[PDB]
C-alpha cells in the first residue's frame, strides 16, 4: 500500500486529467468520470482491509451505488444529447455561450 | 456539525462509526485501536487548537501504528546493510530461519 | 484642461479599463472543452501554491 | 383557482372529456358565411361559440365588457385598414398584431373552458389562420418584409403551446364570389377592399392553412352551398374520427399544465409584448404612459377585480 | 411531472443539502452532495429545449467530478487518520482539494464558468434553486471544516470571484446571467471570511437569498430574462418598480439598504484580521457591481424605455399576482439595517 | 465562535439561561422598527397586487404588524442572549487569565511629553 | 509474487491511462473493464473478497455493460476518427515506458517504493485463530448497526428512478 | 525554488540588481507562462504553432515589464541613493508600464500601464517597509 496506494491515487489524477480535457464524444468522459470512481472504490475497500477496519466495509459499496446512478444520470443527458444533436460530440454543446 | 438535528433528536445515525475505535462488527478489533482511545479520551474537552500541540505524543504514535512507516525505514535500513554485508560475505543467515518448528 | 484632459484622465480611463478587461474575459467559446481546461490549469496552480508555500 | 392541487384531488380534464368536447374552428374569406355556420355547427353539437375575435376582443372579456376606446384598444382600425392601405402610421400592421393578441387571448379563453367544462368549442378564424392575412398584405404593399418577419416571430414563439385545433371546418367561396358579396353588404370601408387582397388571402387559404394543419388535423372544406346547410357538415363533424393530430397524447397530468397556461391570460400573450422595437408596433415612452394612465384610471381598472369601489365593490377592508 | 415524480425528486432535492448539513461522517456529507447533483438535473431539462440539455450536461460534468475530488479528499484522510472525517492533522492538500472541489459546486473565481451558463438556460424558477438552495449545501461542509482550510487560496477565489463576477457582469445583458454573475460575486465575499469568522458568511448568505430570491420572482413575475423586457415594467406593473430599484442597490453595497451590513461587517472582521490590503481590493471593484445593478436601474425605473402597443393588452387582463414572499422578502431585506446589530 | 461553549445546547433556540436576562420591552423601539416594517410589507403587497394601498386587507395589515412583532419579541429575546453570553464569555477570560489582560497605568497629562506641532 | 499487488496496481494505472488518453469510446470500455479485473483482483489480494466480487457482479458485467450499451446506441461510431486509436496506443504504450523508468526514479529516492520491502505489507495484520473476520460481515452493518448507509441508498435508487425516466422523458 | 525569488528582498534594495533583475524577469515570465495557458486554454488559437507563438510572446512581454522594472527600480535606487524609496519602485512601475505599451505598440496603454502598475509598485515598496501583511492568517 505505500506505493500501492501511489499507483491507484495516480489513476485517479490520471483518470482527473482525462474528465477535464475533453475530446470529441462526450462518452468518453462519463467512461473517464467512471474509471475514477474504479480507483476510488479500489482504494476505500484497500485500507479499510488493511485497517481491519470492518466498520467501515459499508462504505466502499455505499461509494459504488451512489456512483451508478450518478453514473445512471449522466447517460441519460447523454441521450438526450443524441436525440438533440445525432452526436454526443460536446462540440454541439456551445449555444449557450 | 452544520445543524445538529442528530444531537438534538438525540439519534446517533451517523457518529458510532466515524473511528477505527468505534464498534467493530463481533468485536473483532481493528488495527490502531491501541493507541485511537488513548488519542481521543486526551483530545476531549480540550479543543483542537490544544489538541494539536499537548497530545502530540498520541498522534505521532498513531500516526505509525497505522502508517507504520518508521518501521518501514527502520527495516528497510536494516535489509540494505544485509545487503552490503552479505556483499563482503560478512552475514549468512542462520538456519534459525530454518529451525525447527514451534508448534 | 477641462473637458479632454482631466475627463481623458480620470474620468474616461477607468471607463476604458474596464470596457476592456470584460470585453477579453468575457469572450468565451462557450465550448466545454476548453472551460474545462482552465479547470486543470487551476488545479494545477493551486498545487503549486500548497506546494512552494508547503 | 386551479392548480395542482385541484389537480390532485380529481379536476382532471380527462375525466371531463365526451363525443363533443372539440375544437372547430371555420375559416374563410372575407366574407365565407363563416359565422353563420360555426354559430349553428356549435348549437348543433352543444358546444360554445366563440365569436371571432376583434379589435376589442379583449375588453369585453375584460371587465365591463363595454368597448374600450380606440386608442386604450391600442389605436387599430379595420375601417382606416381599407380606406388607407400602405399608410405612414401603419395602422394596418398595428391592426394585424392586435388581432393575432385578441385571438390568442380568444383560443386560450376556449381552451379553458374546453378543459374546465369539457364543452367543445367553435372559433371561427383562428390564430393558425391568422397568418393567411399577413401573407396577402406582404404580397401587397400593405406590409414590409420585416413586419412579416415581427409576426411570424410572435406566432412561433406562442403558438406552438397551445394544441391544435382538432378539426378546421372550412368554406371556400371564390374571390370573384367574396367580392361580390362585401359589395352587396353596407360597409362603406369593407367594399373598398382591393380583389387582390381577396385573392392573396384565399391562396394563403388553399395553398399553405389546409394543407398545413390537415395533416395535424382533420380538415373538412364545403363550399358555398355546403355550409348554408350546417346540418350537413354536423353530419360530417360527427363522422370525423379526430385520428390523427397531436391531441392524442394530452393525459390528464399534461393537460393540468396546459390548463394552467390558458388559466393565466398574462402569460398566454406574454411573447406577444416581446421587446423587439419594429416603428409600427412601439407606443413610445410619453404616449404610452398616458395612455396608461388613462387606461387604469377607468372605473373598476384603477384596482383589481373586486377591489375597486366605483363600480360598487365592497368589503375591501377585509378582502 | 407526474405530481408523485415531482415529490421524489423535490424531496431530494431538499433532503440533499439536509442530509449535508446534519451529518458529521463526511461521508454521509458527500451522499447529500450526490443526492443534490441527481435531484436537481430533472427539473433542470422541463421544457427539454435545445438549451436545455446543454446546460444539464454541463452543470452535471462540472458536479460530478467535483464530486469525485471531494470523495477522494474523504478517501485519502481515510489512510492519514483513520477518521471520516477532517482533523486538525489533516495534510494540507487534503484541504485544498476539498476546498477547489467544493469550490467548484459551488461555482466561486476560476470554476465560474459553469454557472452563468446553466443559469441562462434554465428557467427562472429552476434558477433561483440552482442559485440559493444549492449554495447552501457546499457552503455548510467548508463552515464546518473552516478552523482548517487555507487563508491564502480563499483568498485568492474570493478576490478573483469577485472580479470575474463583476467583470462579466458590466458586458451581460441577459438578467439571467447578470444574478449568475451576482451570485459568483456575493459567494467570493462569503468565502472571504470563512476562515476568520463563519457566522458572518452565514449572514452574507442569508441576505444574499432574502434579495435574490425577491430579485428573480420579480424578474419571473413578468418573466423577463431581458433588460429591455424588464424594462417595460412600468407598463406590465407599475408598482414593482420602486422596490425593484431598491433591491438591486441593496445586492450592490449602498450604505441606507440591508445590503451594506454584510459587506460593511465583512470589512470589518478583515480589518480587525489585518487583512487591510485585500478588503481594500474587494471593496473597490464591488462598486463596479453597483455600477452594472444602476445600469439596469436606469433601463427599468429612472427612465422609461418605449413600450409595445400589444402591451395594453396585457395590462387589461388582470395580472396573476405576486407571491406574499416577494413583500416579506422585499421589505426584511431592502430595509432592515436600522435592525443590524442583531442580525449579526 | 460561540458554539464550542461548554453547555451549549445543541440545537436549542434560547436557553434557559437566558431567563436571567431581563425580557424585552414590548415597546423596545426595535420591536417597534419591527412592527413598521411589518405594516410596510403589508402596504407593499397591497400595491404590488394593486388593492386599494391602505384600505384594504385590514385583517392582513394586521397579521403582518402582528407577526413581525411578535417574531421580534422573541428574536430579540435570544439575541440579546447571545451578546450576554458574549460578556460572560468574555470578561471571565480577562480574569482566568489576568496575566495577559494587566490594567497599565496612565500618567497625568503633566508628565506625559506630547511633542507639539506648530501650525503657524 | 511478492510484486503479485505492485504488478496489478501497475496495470490498473495503464489501464486508467487508456482511459484518460480517451481511445474510442467503446474501446475505451473495454478498457475500463481490463482495469476493473486488474483491480478486483488488487482488492481480492489484500483479503477482501466480498468487496471484490462485487466489483465484478456490480460493475464488470452490471455497470459497464450499460456503459457498452449505450456506448451503442448514442455514441456513433467514432467514425473517420478511428485513426488516432492507434497513435493513442502508442503513446499510452509509451507512456507506460516512461512511468517504468519513473517509478524506478522515485525508487531511487529512498526518502514507500520500499524496493526491498515488496510482499512485506500487502497485509498488515491478522487475527490468526479468528473466525468471524471476512469482508462481508462488515458490509452486513448495513443492515442493522448501519442502516443509514443503507437508507440513504435505498432513496437514491428509488429516487434514480423517478429521476431517470424524468430526464429521458 | 522558491528560497530563490525571496532572495530579491534579502538584500537590500538597490544593490545587487543582477540578481533582481533577474528574479524580476522570471515571475514575469512565470506570469506569462500562466497568461497565456489561460489566453490559450480559452480562446484557443487556431493552429499549435500559432498559440505557441502567443504564449511566447505572452511570456516575452511579461518578461520584459519583470526586467525593466527590476532594471530601472534597482539602478534607481542606486543613482539616487535612496536605499529604500517608494519613489524609486514607481519609477519601475512606470517603466513595465512603458515597456508593455510599446509590446501592445499603444502610447496610450503606455500611460494607463505607466500611473497603475507605477503606483502598484510603489505599494508594494510601501507594503514590504510598513510591514503590510497580505492573505494574513486569522489571528482574530
Ligand atoms: C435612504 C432612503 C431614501 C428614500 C428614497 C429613495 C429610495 C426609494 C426610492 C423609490 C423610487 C425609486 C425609483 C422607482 C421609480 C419611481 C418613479 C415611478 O415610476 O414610480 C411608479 C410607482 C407607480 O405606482 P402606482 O401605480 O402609483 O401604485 C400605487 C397606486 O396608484 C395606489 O396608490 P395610493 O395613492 O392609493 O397610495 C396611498 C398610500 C401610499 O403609500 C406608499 O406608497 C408607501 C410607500 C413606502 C415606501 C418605503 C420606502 C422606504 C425606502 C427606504 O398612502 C400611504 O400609505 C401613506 C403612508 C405612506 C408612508 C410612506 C413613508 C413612511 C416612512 C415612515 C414615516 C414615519 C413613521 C410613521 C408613519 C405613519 C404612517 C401613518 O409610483 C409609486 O407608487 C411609488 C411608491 C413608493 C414610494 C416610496 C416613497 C419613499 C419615500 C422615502
Ligand atoms: C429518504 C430517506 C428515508 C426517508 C427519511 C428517513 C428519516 C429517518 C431516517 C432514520 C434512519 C434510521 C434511524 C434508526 C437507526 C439509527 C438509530 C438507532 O440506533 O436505531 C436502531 C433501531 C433498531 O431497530 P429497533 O427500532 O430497535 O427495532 C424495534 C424493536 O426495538 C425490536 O425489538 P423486539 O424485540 O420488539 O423485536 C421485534 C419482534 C419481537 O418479537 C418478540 O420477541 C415476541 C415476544 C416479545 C413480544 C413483545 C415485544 C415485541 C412486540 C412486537 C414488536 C414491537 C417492536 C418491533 C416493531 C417493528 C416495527 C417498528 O417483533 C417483530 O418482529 C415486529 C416485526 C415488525 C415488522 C414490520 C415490517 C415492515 C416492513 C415494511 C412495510 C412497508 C413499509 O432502529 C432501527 O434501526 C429501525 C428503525 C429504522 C428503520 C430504517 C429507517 C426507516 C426510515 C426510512 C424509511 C424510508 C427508506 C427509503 C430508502
Ligand atoms: C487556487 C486559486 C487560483 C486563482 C487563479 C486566478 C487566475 C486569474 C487569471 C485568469 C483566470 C481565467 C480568466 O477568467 O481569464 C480569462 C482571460 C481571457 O483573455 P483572452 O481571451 O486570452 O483575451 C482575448 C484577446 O486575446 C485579448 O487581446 P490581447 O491578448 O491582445 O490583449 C492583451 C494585450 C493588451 O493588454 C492590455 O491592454 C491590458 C493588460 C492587462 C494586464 C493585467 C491583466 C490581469 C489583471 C489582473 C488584476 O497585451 C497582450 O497581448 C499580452 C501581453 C503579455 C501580457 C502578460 C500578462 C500576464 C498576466 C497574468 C495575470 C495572472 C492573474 C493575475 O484569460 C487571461 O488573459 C488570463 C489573465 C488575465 C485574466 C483577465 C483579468 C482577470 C483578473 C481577475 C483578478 C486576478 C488577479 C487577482 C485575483
Ligand atoms: C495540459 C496542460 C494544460 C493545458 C495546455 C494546453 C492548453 C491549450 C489547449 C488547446 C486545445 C487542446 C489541444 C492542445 C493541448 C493538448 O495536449 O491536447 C489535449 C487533447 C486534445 O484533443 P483533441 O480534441 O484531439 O484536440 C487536438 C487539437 N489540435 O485532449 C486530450 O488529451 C484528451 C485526453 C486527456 C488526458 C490524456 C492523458 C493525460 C495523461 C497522459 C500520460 C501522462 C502525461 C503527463 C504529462
Ligand atoms: C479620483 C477620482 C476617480 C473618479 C472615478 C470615476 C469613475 C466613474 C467615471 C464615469 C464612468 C462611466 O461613466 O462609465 C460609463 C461606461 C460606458 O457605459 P454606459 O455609459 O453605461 O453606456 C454607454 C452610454 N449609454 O461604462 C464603463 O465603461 C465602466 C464604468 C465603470 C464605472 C466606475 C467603476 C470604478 C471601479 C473602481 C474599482
Ligand atoms: C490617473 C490615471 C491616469 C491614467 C492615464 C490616463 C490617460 C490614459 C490614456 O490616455 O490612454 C487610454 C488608452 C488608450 O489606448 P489606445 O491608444 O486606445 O490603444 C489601446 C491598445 N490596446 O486606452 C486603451 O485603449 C488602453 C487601455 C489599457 C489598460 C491597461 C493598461 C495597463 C493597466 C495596468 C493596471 C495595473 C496592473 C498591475 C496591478
Ligand atoms: N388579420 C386580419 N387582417 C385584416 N383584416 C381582418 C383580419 N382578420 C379579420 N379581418 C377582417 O374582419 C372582417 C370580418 O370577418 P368575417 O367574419 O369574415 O366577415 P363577416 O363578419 O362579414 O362574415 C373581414 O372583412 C376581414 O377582412
Amino acid at each position: 500500500m505505500p506505493s500501492t496506494f501511489f499507483n491507484l491515487t495516480m489513476a485517479f489524477s490520471l483518470s482527473l486529467l482525462g474528465t477535464l480535457m475533453f475530446r470529441s464524444h462526450l462518452m468518453s468522459t462519463l467512461l473517464c468520470l467512471e474509471g475514477m470512481v474504479l480507483s476510488l472504490f479500489i482504494m476505500t475497500s484497500v485500507t479499510s482491509l488493511n485497517s481491519n477496519s470492518m466498520s467501515s466495509m459499508p462504505i466502499p459499496i455505499t461509494i459504488l451505488v451512489f456512483a451508478a446512478c450518478e453514473a445512471a444520470v449522466g447517460l441519460a443527458l447523454l441521450v438526450k444529447v443524441s436525440n438533440t444533436y445525432g452526436t454526443d460530440y460536446v462540440q454541439n454543446l456551445n449555444l449557450l455561450q | 456539525p452544520f445543524l445538529d438535528i442528530q444531537k438534538k433528536l438525540g439519534i446517533s445515525l451517523d457518529r458510532h462509526f466515524m473511528f477505527l475505535s468505534a464498534e467493530q462488527p463481533y468485536k473483532n478489533a481493528a488495527r490502531c485501536h491501541a493507541f485511537e482511545k488513548e488519542w481521543i479520551e486526551c483530545a476531549h474537552g480540550i479543543g483542537g487548537t490544544r489538541a494539536k500541540k499537548e497530545c502530540k505524543i498520541e498522534f505521532d504514535d498513531f500516526e505509525e501504528c497505522l502508517l507504520r512507516y518508521k518501521t518501514m525505514r527502520r527495516m528497510h535500513d536494516i535489509k540494505k546493510q544485509r545487503e552490503k554485508l552479505m556483499k563482503e560475505g560478512k552475514y549468512t543467515p542462520p538456519p534459525h530461519h530454518s529451525g525447527r518448528e514451534e508448534p | 484642461l477641462d473637458l479632454i484632459w482631466l475627463e481623458k484622465t480620470i474620468p474616461k480611463s477607468t471607463s476604458t479599463l474596464h470596457t476592456n478587461m470584460t470585453t477579453l474575459t468575457t469572450n468565451q467559446k462557450g465550448l466545454i472543452k476548453l472551460y474545462f481546461m482552465s479547470f486543470l490549469i487551476n488545479i494545477i496552480l493551486i498545487i503549486i501554491l500548497y506546494s512552494i508555500n508547503l | 383557482r386551479y392548480g395542482l392541487l385541484a389537480a390532485i384531488l380529481g379536476d382532471k380534464t380527462t375525466k371531463k372529456l365526451h363525443e363533443y368536447s372539440r375544437v372547430i374552428t371555420v375559416d374563410g374569406n372575407i366574407c365565407s358565411g363563416k359565422n353563420k355556420l360555426a354559430k349553428e355547427i356549435a348549437q348543433q353539437l352543444g358546444m360554445k361559440h366563440y365569436p371571432e375575435a376583434g379589435i376589442q376582443y379583449s375588453s369585453t372579456t375584460t371587465g365591463d365588457g363595454r368597448p374600450l376606446d380606440i386608442e386604450f384598444s391600442g389605436s387599430c382600425s379595420l375601417e382606416k385598414f381599407y380606406d388607407d392601405p400602405k399608410s405612414n402610421d401603419g395602422n394596418s400592421y398595428r391592426l394585424q398584431s392586435w388581432l393575432y393578441a385578441s385571438r390568442l387571448l380568444q383560443y386560450a379563453d376556449a381552451l379553458e373552458h374546453l378543459l374546465s367544462t369539457g364543452q367543445g368549442v367553435v372559433l371561427e378564424r383562428s390564430i393558425y389562420s391568422d397568418f393567411v392575412f399577413l401573407e396577402a398584405m406582404y404580397n401587397q404593399g400593405y406590409i414590409r418584409k420585416q413586419c412579416v418577419d415581427h409576426y411570424n416571430e410572435i406566432k412561433r414563439l406562442t403558438l406552438p403551446e397551445y394544441l391544435p385545433p382538432h378539426a378546421v371546418i372550412y368554406i371556400d367561396v371564390p374571390v370573384p364570389e367574396v367580392q361580390s358579396r362585401i359589395q352587396k353588404k353596407g360597409d362603406p370601408h369593407e367594399m373598398k377592399v382591393t380583389s387582390a387582397y381577396l385573392q392573396d388571402i384565399e391562396n394563403a387559404y388553399k395553398k399553405t392553412f389546409l394543407p398545413k394543419m390537415s395533416e395535424m388535423c382533420e380538415v373538412l372544406v364545403y363550399d358555398s352551398w355546403e355550409a348554408e346547410d350546417p346540418t350537413k357538415v354536423v353530419e360530417d363533424i360527427e363522422y370525423l374520427k379526430y385520428n390523427k393530430g397531436p391531441w392524442l397524447k394530452q393525459d390528464d397530468w399534461t393537460f393540468h399544465y396546459l390548463r394552467m397556461l390558458v388559466q393565466d391570460k398574462t402569460e398566454v400573450l406574454n411573447y406577444t409584448t416581446i421587446p423587439v422595437y419594429l416603428p409600427e408596433i412601439t407606443i413610445g415612452a410619453h404616449q404610452g404612459s398616458r395612455i396608461y394612465n388613462s387606461f387604469r384610471e377607468l372605473p373598476g381598472r384603477k384596482y383589481a377585480p373586486g377591489y375597486n369601489a366605483e363600480v360598487g365593490d365592497k368589503w375591501i377592508w377585509l378582502k | 411531472m407526474n405530481p408523485i415524480t415531482l415529490a421524489i425528486i423535490y424531496f431530494t432535492i431538499f433532503l440533499g443539502p439536509v442530509i449535508t448539513m446534519s451529518s458529521t461522517n463526511l461521508m454521509l456529507m458527500w451522499v447529500g452532495l450526490e443526492f443534490s447533483l441527481l435531484a436537481i438535473i430533472p427539473m433542470l431539462i422541463n421544457k427539454k429545449n435545445p438549451r436545455s440539455t446543454e446546460a444539464a450536461t454541463k452543470y452535471f460534468v462540472t458536479q460530478a467530478t467535483a464530486s469525485m475530488i471531494i470523495l477522494l479528499a474523504i478517501v485519502l484522510n481515510y489512510k492519514q487518520l483513520g477518521t471520516w472525517m477532517f482533523q486538525q492533522q489533516t495534510n494540507g492538500l487534503i484541504l485544498n482539494m476539498t476546498l477547489m472541489a467544493l469550490s467548484m459546486k459551488l461555482g466561486l473565481a476560476p470554476f465560474h464558468f459553469w454557472l452563468p451558463e446553466v443559469t441562462q438556460g434554465i428557467p427562472l424558477h429552476m434558477g433561483l434553486i440552482l442559485l440559493t438552495w444549492q449554495k447552501i449545501a457546499p457552503l455548510s461542509i467548508l463552515i464546518q471544516i473552516y478552523p482548517l482550510l487555507n487563508s491564502t487560496i480563499i483568498l485568492m477565489l474570493a478576490i478573483t470571484s469577485i472580479f470575474m463576477g463583476a467583470w462579466g457582469g458590466l458586458n451581460q445583458t441577459q438578467m439571467r446571467k447578470i444574478m449568475a454573475y451576482s451570485s459568483i460575486a456575493h459567494m467570493g465575499w462569503m468565502l472571504a471570511i470563512l476562515p476568520y469568522n463563519p457566522s458572518l458568511t452565514l449572514l452574507n448568505l442569508m441576505i444574499y437569498i432574502i434579495l435574490t430570491a425577491p430579485m428573480f420572482m420579480a424578474l419571473m413575475l413578468n418573466n423577463s430574462m431581458t433588460i429591455n423586457s424588464i424594462s417595460l415594467l412600468w407598463n406590465k406593473t407599475p408598482a414593482m418598480l420602486t422596490m425593484i430599484s431598491l433591491m438591486l442597490l441593496s445586492l450592490g453595497g449602498l450604505p441606507p439598504l440591508t445590503g451594506f451590513l454584510p459587506k460593511w461587517i465583512i470589512i470589518t472582521e478583515l480589518m480587525k484580521n489585518n487583512c487591510l490590503i485585500m478588503a481594500t481590493l474587494m471593496a473597490m471593484m464591488a462598486l463596479l457591481n453597483l455600477f452594472f445593478y444602476t445600469r439596469l436601474i436606469y433601463s427599468t425605473s429612472l427612465t422609461m424605455f418605449p413600450t409595445n402597443n400589444n402591451s395594453k393588452m396585457m395590462t387589461h387582463q388582470t395580472k396573476t399576482k405576486p407571491n406574499l414572499m416577494f413583500s416579506t422578502l422585499a421589505i426584511m431585506s431592502t430595509m432592515t439595517l436600522p435592525l443590524a446589530p442583531q442580525l449579526i | 465562535m460561540m458554539n464550542g461553549r461548554p453547555g451549549h445546547e445543541p440545537l436549542k433556540f434560547l436557553p434557559d439561561e437566558a431567563r436571567s436576562l431581563p425580557p424585552p420591552k414590548l415597546n423596545d423601539p426595535r420591536l417597534v422598527y419591527m412592527g413598521l416594517l411589518g405594516y410596510c410589507t403589508g402596504l407593499m403587497d397591497n400595491m404590488l397586487r394593486m388593492r386599494p394601498v391602505m384600505r384594504a386587507g385590514l385583517h392582513r395589515q394586521l397579521l403582518f404588524v402582528t407577526s413581525f412583532v411578535f417574531a421580534g419579541y422573541f428574536y430579540l429575546k435570544r439575541q440579546n442572549y447571545l451578546y450576554a453570553v458574549k460578556d460572560h464569555d468574555m470578561f471571565g477570560y480577562i480574569k482566568l487569565h489576568p496575566e495577559d489582560f494587566p490594567e497599565k497605568e496612565k500618567k497625568t497629562y503633566a508628565e506625559i511629553l506630547e511633542p507639539f506641532h506648530p501650525v503657524r | 509474487m511478492n510484486n503479485y499487488i505492485f504488478v496489478l496496481s501497475s496495470l490498473f494505472l495503464v489501464g486508467c491511462l487508456g482511459l484518460a488518453l480517451k481511445p474510442s469510446p467503446i474501446y475505451g470500455g473495454l478498457g475500463l473493464i481490463v482495469s476493473g479485473f486488474v483491480g478486483c483482483l488488487m482488492v481480492l489480494g489484500f483479503g477482501g473478497s466480498f468487496l471484490g466480487l462485487m466489483v465484478f457482479l456490480i460493475y464488470l458485467g452490471g455497470m459497464l455493460v450499460v456503459f457498452g450499451y449505450t456506448t451503442a446506441m448514442a455514441t456513433e461510431e467514432y467514425p473517420e476518427t478511428w485513426g488516432s486509436n492507434w497513435l493513442i496506443l502508442g503513446f499510452l504504450v509509451l507512456g507506460v515506458i516512461m512511468e517504468v523508468f519513473l517509478i524506478c526514479v522515485l525508487n531511487y529516492y529512498d526518502e514507500v517504493i520500499n524496493l526491498d520491502g515488496l510482499g512485506d505489507w500487502l497485509m498488515y495484520e491478522v487475527d490468526d485463530v479468528g473466525v468471524m473476520l471476512e469482508g462481508g460481515i462488515g458490509v452486513a452493518a448495513m443492515y442493522s448497526c448501519a442502516t443509514w448507509m443503507m437508507v440513504v441508498a435505498g432513496w437514491s435508487l428509488f429516487a434514480g428512478i423517478f429521476i431517470i425516466i424524468e430526464i429521458t422523458r | 525554488v522558491k528560497r530563490f525569488f525571496e532572495s530579491y528582498h534579502e538584500v537590500p534594495d538597490g544593490t545587487q540588481c543582477h540578481r533582481k533583475t533577474y528574479i524580476t524577469t522570471a515571475l514575469g515570465g512565470i506570469c506569462g507562462i500562466i497568461g497565456s495557458a489561460y489566453s490559450v486554454s480559452l480562446n484557443p488559437a487556431d493552429s499549435t504553432l500559432e498559440a505557441v507563438a502567443r504564449v511566447g510572446r505572452y511570456t516575452f512581454t511579461a518578461a520584459a515589464i519583470g526586467a525593466m522594472f527590476g532594471l530601472t527600480t534597482c539602478v534607481s535606487a542606486q543613482v539616487r541613493e535612496k536605499p529604500d524609496d517608494p519613489l524609486n519602485y514607481f519609477i519601475g512601475g512606470c517603466a513595465g508600464g512603458l515597456t508593455l505599451g510599446a509590446r501592445t505598440h499603444s502610447y496610450g496603454t503606455a500611460a494607463m500601464g505607466c500611473v497603475y502598475m507605477g503606483t502598484a509598485a510603489a505599494l508594494f515598496k510601501i507594503g514590504k517597509l510598513e510591514g503590510w501583511e497580505l492573505f494574513p492568517t486569522p489571528k482574530v
